[PDB]
């Protein structure tokens, strides 16, 4: 099985969160239990509920009660989570996950595959794409054997942001740091890569910044300065 | 129904970590299927151990043979046992059972520390404001700090040798893949504030040793 998760990462308070998990490699209506689990920032795993593949029966965490609907779309080999009347308590990373039905070898009751996780933020603030700035290597370090160069991804909302280098062809020496949250409620993050200084005269370094909530893809070329 | 895990646990390399998962008294650990998940920063949990008894148990996919389980009926507690401890064992471990309708029940997780990791001074990179950002009359200094251990760090900014208190936001340290820690600090300024000083400094103190990087608006 592959579990492919999708859905918006910004939900206005009291409105409805909606996530979908597209399944490949197994027919949803043939068996297994298809479930949702969330993890609020810095906290543990929280059970939401599941739907049985064979029966269509649903089971929910009683603390989520009247707000949860889980359903399946056999036409699309997908299942969904709708969580209504959201508040700050619903801000979390949400995962879909599968386990086998009661009656199989109980090893298979362990959650065997997981969606990649969707970061969901409940807020009445509107999305804001980042300003992306190149971080030129210091000229002093370019006169030495290695140099650090980076990109500043400033003042975005909400999380997450993805950064790659040279369309994914540059990976070694890449360090993308977790974001800071400013007093303004916007996030900023930086990615840095260390390269042979020799390479600055023959390679081009571009950071590929992706902020899906605002539909912002930005490629910023890092230029080399001598002062 | 409730599973109780200690928030944190430390253990020595080579020895064994015994992570407990205490079941509320309405359950009998003797007859419960236990599941343990390992979770590292940035990834979903992964099934680590299924444990019913020494007779009926399975390691999760890709889990080494030095992992085992147990149950103490007297304390109604299940245990995850990790022998021959290595740094890559450092992670969050969640225990889990299911109720009569196959509803998940999770413990809150134990963060496992493997002792004896060698001290590591931070590597520090300070970037000045870019010319693009200065055009927008803003200036952000970026102080990036990585590869330090333990994961406690103190950051101080100086302007012309004087402490800078305003405009500073520093992240909590976060565990990197190699089990060292990363953090970053941002000094947010106006273009005119940035021009009014001959240098700015990011000072990173780690277990009594200070690493310092400096940046000058002269450029």
């Amino acid at each position: 099985v592959q579990l492919q998760e999708s859905g918006p990462g910004l939900v206005k308070p009291s409105e409805t969160l909606s996530l979908t998990c597209a399944v490949s490699g197994y027919s949803i209506s043939s068996g297994y239990y298809w479930g949702w689990i969330r993890q609020p920032p810095g906290k543990g795993l929280e059970y939401i509920g599941y739907i049985s593949g064979s029966s269509g029966s649903t089971y929910y965490n009683p603390s989520l009660k009247s707000r949860v609907t889980i359903s399946k779309d056999t036409s699309k080999n997908q299942f969904s989570l709708k969580l209504s009347s959201v508040t700050a308590a619903d801000t979390a990373v949400y995962y879909c996950a599968r386990r086998d039905r009661v009656g199989s070898y109980p090893y298979y009751y362990g959650l065997d595959s997981w969606g990649q996780g969707v970061l969901v933020t409940v807020s009445s603030a509107s999305t804001k794409g980042p300003s992306v700035f190149p971080l030129a290597p210091s000229s002093r370090s370019t006169s030495e054997s290695t140099a650090a160069l980076g990109c500043l991804v400033k003042d975005y909302f909400p999380e997450p942001v993805t950064v790659s280098w040279n369309s994914g062809s540059l990976t070694s020496g890449v360090h993308t740091f977790p974001a800071v949250l400013q007093s303004s409620g916007l996030y900023s993050l930086s990615s840095v890569v260390t390269v042979p200084s020799s390479s600055l005269g023959t390679q081009t370094y571009v950071c590929n910044v992706n902020h899906k909530p605002s539909n912002t893809k930005v490629d910023k070329r890092v230029e080399i300065k001598t002062c | 129904s409730v599973l109780t895990q200690p928030p944190s646990l430390s253990a020595s390399p080579g020895a064994s970590a015994r992570l407990p998962c205490t079941l509320s008294s309405d359950l009998s650990v003797g007859s419960k299927n236990m599941y343990w998940y390992q979770q590292k920063p940035g990834s979903a949990p992964r099934l680590f151990l299924y444990y019913y008894s020494d007779s009926d148990k399975q390691l999760g996919p890709g889990v080494p043979n030095r992992v085992s389980g147990s149950k103490e009926t007297s304390s109604n507690t299940a245990f995850l046992l990790i022998s021959g401890l290595q740094p890559e064992d450092e992670a969050d471990y969640y225990c889990q059972v299911y109720d009569g309708s196959a509803n998940d029940v999770f413990g809150s997780g134990t963060k496992l520390t493997v002792l004896g990791q060698p001290k590591a001074a931070p590597s520090v990179t300070l970037f000045p404001p870019s010319s693009e950002e200065l055009q927008a009359n803003k200036a952000t200094l970026v102080c990036l700090i990585s590869d330090f251990y333990p994961g406690a760090v103190e950051v101080a900014w100086k302007a012309d040798g004087s402490a800078v208190n305003a405009g500073v936001e520093t992240t909590k340290p976060s565990k990197q893949s190699n089990n060292k820690y990363a953090a970053s600090s941002y000094l947010s300024l106006t273009s005119d504030q940035w021009k009014s000083h001959k240098s700015y400094s990011c000072q990173v103190t780690h277990e009594g040793s200070t690493v310092e990087k400096t940046v000058a608006p002269a450029e």
